[PDB]
RNA sequence: GCGAAACAGUACCGUGAGGGAAAGGUGAAAAGAACCCAGAGAUGGGAGUGAAAUAGAUUCUGAAACCAUAUGCCUACAACGUGUCAGAGCACAUUAAUGUGUGAUGGCGUGCGUUUUGAAGUAUGAGCCGGCGAGUUAUGAUAGCAAGCGUUAGUUAACCA
RNA sequence: UUCUCGCAGUCAGACAGUGGGGGAUAAGCUUCAUUGUCAAGAGGGGAAGAGCCCAGAUCAUUAAAUAAGGUCCCCAAAAUA
RNA sequence: UUGUGGUAGACGAGCGUUGUAUUGGAGUUGAAGUCAAAGCGUGAGCAUUGGUGGAUCCAAUACAAGUGAGAAUGCCGGCA
């Protein structure tokens, strides 16, 4: 009914038909990709990682997340220096949880 | 990216409670109202929505101060004229006005803040057994 | 320049206790009757140098990138004067040879008159001697026709 | 003395909140119906039922 | 050759008043006051992005430990009891199970409070 | 249907205009003449000619009612200003700013009518996104 | 750009020598708005001409500061470099995007240039907006890089066509 | 960190520990030698602090372990004897 | 694998404006200008649509500069 996974450095805990947001996994659109590191699953919860526990998972969408403006700047010192980020993610949808 | 914590939405899960400060100390029952009205020691603790349950506090009188304090500690208050600092030792404070110290003791120990004013409006505190708040139908529990 | 333009070379204003900055002519750069601290200058060169044997080279590699390639076709006397004068016979010519839309430049040696009285009118095509074809004349050509002694004074003149 | 800072758009509306105007009280005149301010004489110089001064 | 300055300058200065969208005032109606204002809010921004790490952190430090106070244990010990567990979750996904599901965040409890550790 | 009559450069200042603008904004036709004809301000009797004008034109021109005009906008935009050279003391001089005003009434007749303008406005914003979706659907098509 | 695109060395300043501005654009064609309504009139609203009158003599385009009007959100126990990170509720629907507008409330938070060992500064400079406003040219020297020509090399200056 | 060539900027320094001179074993004083920081360096502790302690900011993450410092409330975190 | 705080300063790589030369292209079925919007870039910056506007403008490769405005009790005009 729920699991704790690991993909990234994050843990979410995720149920039936729950699509959250992970780091880019260098996976295309539609595929069925198989999370390996899981914590907790319904009761049984493993002490590192549960062994054989699989989140089964479908990637919908690569995009990007909102632009972030890094605008460093020394008051008084000549030195205005100013960067932009767009941190790319990946959307999946739990489909079932591998005994 | 993650997934959000959950956060209460403006939702009001607030209780009245009842204590009596039979002989409780003045700063170990502060900071057990405090906690309280803050809603602190509640399990979804979101500081901006004002969870915190009522207090009643009974005996306001009867609360004691450890060692000498009842003589040789002074409470200060200033208006904002020249010479309106007027001072009240313990004992004082103790026999005339009991439930303004109370009152006082748990506000210092509070955040300063636009939703702590509320918080300690949420503090009924009497000087005798007897209250008008039995309307409410509050719980009663010891040291707290 | 600040010298030039007409102006007061007087102090407007006194140095000091009036509320105003200082100032020292009416006619200073940062002012709107205007004194241009650099500007463009008449007296400025705009002329390079180049070697006498690198100019010979650079004609020596466009010769032989533009010859030996297609619209590189070799054109005598005859139709040289053919033209008649007119330059109808002459876009014709350029028609038949499917030359219209290409910039073809004539080289000749001997100045014809009635080639000349011809591709006059043309914005298009142009005719030049040989002592006055350069490497932009050359490489804006597209397609050329050169003249049989025109050739042999080619060689000569590389040596 | 003179303002060491610059005024807002601001303040300056808030001050001129006080700068609004009233409607004085009007009525109408019990001979011919126009409208007049109350407590004087209309146009006509018929206040009430005596005739103040000649018509207009 | 005199270049004229004209759509260069109006450009610049309207990004900034751009960013500057939703000022008191002047601070976006000027563009040197809408530049000043968005250099500090970035400013604040980027201290802000490191003070989230830290704040959420100690938000779910405060949620945990309430929840174990509850329990009669205390966060000082129950962190030490999930370490000799081997147990890793974060405090985060931890005060979401105490938040959504007060069934199985219990039995995570009864396990490390007395189970043999490893 | 907005019937309007406007003046350009009225003497009267628009700070001391607006404030009679504002005792007929919302008020019937015969209720805001009424009020304009007994106040003692010098901005009474130049607004009351352009109120008078622009009724007349609204019942002649535009065709309306009559008994149904309220007074939907009446404000003094900011005209053009004089500037006089105001001889000070001890050879000084200060620039003195003549300030004119624009006057502007307009009255309708459907008490509704600020409606239709924000759907005016909303008309225009559909067809940008209208047209930025058209131009999409060209893009994809090559 | 000549100070001067217009009737500019004019207006204007000074006893005088002298100093010295600003200001261009209707429309293809005035066809420059007859006539009606309100008004004392200018003028405005219609009508008419015109492709266009929101091109109307205020006459190409019309930016910002500035002044007013209004849909939506918030604001009268509140200590504020005015923002930032979280965050309810309200109102909408887009360059379809973990959307947009406002922001009850919580955490954090003393501007920009200058010059100083050190400035939130009780040091300094800017009221705001727009335009203009400060490393150039000529002739030589050295060094880096690159090309042409080369071991009795290399290259012309003036001048002539 | 040695040698050769091109281009510089710098010649007003400040404080803390340690050894001294001048001063009175006064100075947030002045003048030296040496170790560090600031100048030209944010973050955490010191309630607030340029120079003290822990350290060195490429950007994003609502992940984990720690340094100085701390665990009644403000304000994250403790219990025994 | 070692790195990426930074003033004075040294070095390297680029953006943008105006014009010229070669190529190609758009434009009264609407160019520049100009306003608005919920776009794209690591940065200077670059697009799309709609309104207004009424005749020029764009892309590539080179070349030449009166080539980049927030500050000078800066000049001029306008407005608080
Ligand atoms: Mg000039
Ligand atoms: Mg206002
Ligand atoms: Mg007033
Ligand atoms: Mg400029
Ligand atoms: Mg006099
Ligand atoms: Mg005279
Ligand atoms: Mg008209
Ligand atoms: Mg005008
Ligand atoms: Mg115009
Ligand atoms: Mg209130
Ligand atoms: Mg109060
Ligand atoms: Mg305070
Ligand atoms: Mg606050
Ligand atoms: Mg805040
Ligand atoms: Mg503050
Ligand atoms: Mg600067
Ligand atoms: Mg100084
Ligand atoms: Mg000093
Ligand atoms: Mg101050
Ligand atoms: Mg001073
Ligand atoms: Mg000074
Ligand atoms: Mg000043
Ligand atoms: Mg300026
Ligand atoms: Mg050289
Ligand atoms: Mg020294
Ligand atoms: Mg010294
Ligand atoms: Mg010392
Ligand atoms: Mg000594
Ligand atoms: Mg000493
Ligand atoms: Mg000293
Ligand atoms: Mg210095
Ligand atoms: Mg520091
Ligand atoms: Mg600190
Ligand atoms: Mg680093
Ligand atoms: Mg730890
Ligand atoms: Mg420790
Ligand atoms: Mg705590
Ligand atoms: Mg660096
Ligand atoms: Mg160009
Ligand atoms: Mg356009
Ligand atoms: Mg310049
Ligand atoms: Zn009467």
């Amino acid at each position: 009914m729920h699991a704790i996974v690991v993909c990234g450095s994050k843990q979410y805990l995720v149920h039936e038909n729950d699509t959250f947001f992970v780091e880019k996994l260098e996976a295309p659109v539609g595929k069925e990709i198989q999370l390996d590191k899981v914590l907790m699953l319904d009761e049984k919860i493993g002490a590192p990682y549960l062994e054989k526990a699989r989140v089964v998972c479908v990637v919908e969408k690569h995009g990007l997340q909102r632009k972030v403006n890094v605008i460093k700047h020394i008051s008084q010192k000549h030195h205005l220096k100013k960067y932009g980020h767009r941190q790319p993610y990946t959307k999946l949808k739990v489909v079932r949880f591998v005994h | 990216k993650t997934s959000m914590l959950t956060k209460e939405q403006a939702n009001k899960r607030r209780q009245w409670y009842i204590v009596d400060a039979a002989g409780l100390v003045l700063g170990k029952l502060a900071v057990k109202a405090a906690d309280l009205i803050r809603g602190k020691n509640k399990v979804d603790f979101t500081p901006n929505q004002d969870c915190g349950d009522y207090l009643i506090i009974i005996n306001s009188d009867q609360v004691v101060l450890t060692g000498n304090k009842k003589e040789n500690e002074f409470w200060y208050h200033h208006s904002q004229y020249i010479g309106g600092i007027k001072k009240v030792s313990g004992r004082d404070m103790l026999k005339k006005q009991s439930d303004k110290l109370v009152y006082n003791a748990v506000k210092g120990m509070l955040p300063d803040n636009r939703l702590s004013r509320r918080w300690i409006t949420k503090v009924h505190v009497f000087k005798g057994d007897k209250h008008n708040m039995e309307a409410q139908k509050p719980t009663t529990l010891n040291w707290s | 320049t600040k010298g030039e333009v007409r102006g007061g070379g007087k102090k407007p204003y006194k140095q000091k206790h009036t509320g105003k900055a200082r100032q020292g002519s009416t006619r200073n750069p940062h002012f709107v009757g205007g004194g241009i601290v650099f500007g463009p200058k008449p007296n400025r060169n705009y002329s390079l140098k180049l070697n006498k044997k690198a100019h010979t080279a650079a004609l020596h590699t466009v010769w032989s990138e533009k010859l030996a390639s297609d619209n590189t076709h070799l054109v005598d006397q005859n139709l040289f004067n053919k033209t008649e004068g007119k330059t109808k016979v002459m876009m014709q010519f350029l028609k038949s040879a499917k030359l219209l839309d290409k910039n073809v430049l004539f080289v000749v040696n001997t100045l014809n008159t009635n080639l000349e009285q011809s591709t006059s009118n043309i914005k298009n095509v142009q005719v030049k001697h040989l002592d006055k074809v350069s490497v932009r004349d050359l490489m804006l050509a597209n397609a050329l026709l050169v003249e049989k002694e025109v050739l042999k004074a080619l060689e000569g003149k590389f040596k | 003395a003179v303002q060491q800072r610059r005024s807002s758009k601001h303040r300056r509306d808030k001050r001129r909140s006080h700068d609004a105007l009233t409607a004085q009280a009007l009525s109408v005149c019990q001979k011919c119906g126009k409208k007049k301010l109350f407590h004087r004489v209309c146009s006509c110089g018929m206040y009430g039922d005596l005739r103040v001064k000649k018509a207009y | 050759m005199r270049i004229k300055g004209g759509k260069q300058t109006r450009v610049r200065r309207k990004k900034w008043l751009k960013q500057a969208s939703g000022s008191f005032g002047t601070r976006h109606a000027s563009y040197k006051v809408a530049k000043q204002t968005v250099i500090q809010a970035a400013k604040y921004a980027y201290r802000d992005r490191r003070n989230k790490k830290r704040d959420f952190r100690s938000l779910w430090i405060l949620r945990l430990n309430a929840a174990l106070r509850e329990q009669g244990m205390t966060y000082s010990v129950f962190i030490n009891l999930l370490k000799k567990h081997n147990i890793e979750i974060n405090r985060k996904v931890l005060s979401e199970l105490a938040i959504k599901e007060p069934s199985k965040f219990n039995l995570i409890v009864q396990k490390v409070k007395s189970e043999q550790p490893k | 249907m907005i019937a309007f009559a406007k003046q350009f450069r009225v003497r009267i200042s628009p700070q001391k205009a607006r404030l009679v603008c504002q005792l007929i904004v919302g008020k019937k036709t015969a209720d805001a003449q009424n009020i304009l004809s007994n106040t003692p301000k010098k901005a009474a009797t130049l607004i009351a000619k352009l109120l008078n004008s622009a009724i007349a034109n609204a019942t002649n021109n535009h065709g309306m009612n009559g008994d149904a005009l309220y007074v939907f906008e009446c404000v003094a935009n900011q005209g053009p200003s004089m500037k006089r050279t105001i001889p000070r003391a001890k050879g000084s001089s200060n620039m003195i700013t003549k300030r004119s005003s624009n006057l502007v009434v307009k009255l309708s007749d459907n008490p509704n009518e600020r409606q239709e303008l924000i759907k005016q406005q909303k008309a225009l914003v559909k067809k940008r996104v209208e047209g930025q979706q058209k131009a999409k659907m060209a893009r994809q098509k090559a």
